[PDB]
Parts: structure tokens; sequence; C-alpha cells
């Protein structure tokens, strides 16, 4: 519960786009962890159907 | 690129919004045609029913 309420609480952390069902924010992630969070990603979407 | 990104969405939505749009248009076509075509096969069916008489009696 604990994990999911921050969860959401990320997601109210966000901008809400109005062409799309899609969310684009503004992220600043360290240069270092580029290719992680890019394989990280990944991760994520491939686990979701779309 | 970002910004272009986000236009190149926006037209798709707005595509969409024609295309929905476009088809209500088209559904109240439809219908009308419905009503007319409907009083064409009403006198077809007159023109039977009438033919149907005129043989009984």
């Amino acid at each position: 519960v604990r994990k999911m309420k921050a969860i959401y609480h990320t997601l109210n952390l966000c901008n809400i786009d109005v062409t799309q069902k899609c969310l684009i924010a503004e992220v600043w992630c360290p240069v270092t962890d580029l290719d992680s969070i890019q394989f990280a990603l990944r991760r994520g979407t491939e686990h979701s159907g779309s | 690129s970002q910004s272009q990104g986000i236009q190149q969405l926006l037209q798709a939505e707005k595509r969409a919004a024609e295309k929905v749009a476009d088809a209500r248009k088209r559904k109240a076509r439809r219908l009308k045609q419905a009503k007319e075509e409907a009083q064409m096969e009403v006198e077809q069916y007159r023109r039977e029913r009438e033919q149907e008489f005129q043989s009984k009696q």
C-alpha cells in the first residue's frame, strides 16, 4: 500500500497531455545511469501489453 | 523535437475528432435515407396489396 500510494503520488507529480492518453514529464536522471534507465524503461513497458 | 512529437499527436487527435464527427453526420444522413427508403418500400408493399385486393374482388 505504501508503495502504491507513492506511485500514485508520483503519478500526480506529472503533466497530463491533451492529445494523447499519455503523460509526458520533465525528468532529470544521471547521465551515468542513462543506459540503466533505458533498459528499465524497456522492462517496464515490456511487461505492459501496449 | 518534443514540440513536434506533440504536434503530430495533436494532429492524430484532430483526425480522430473529425472521424467521429463525420461518422455522426453520416448517421444522421443514413437515418433520413432510412425513412425515405422505408416509404419507398411501403409504396411497393401497397402496390402488391392493391393487386391482391383487386384480384380477390
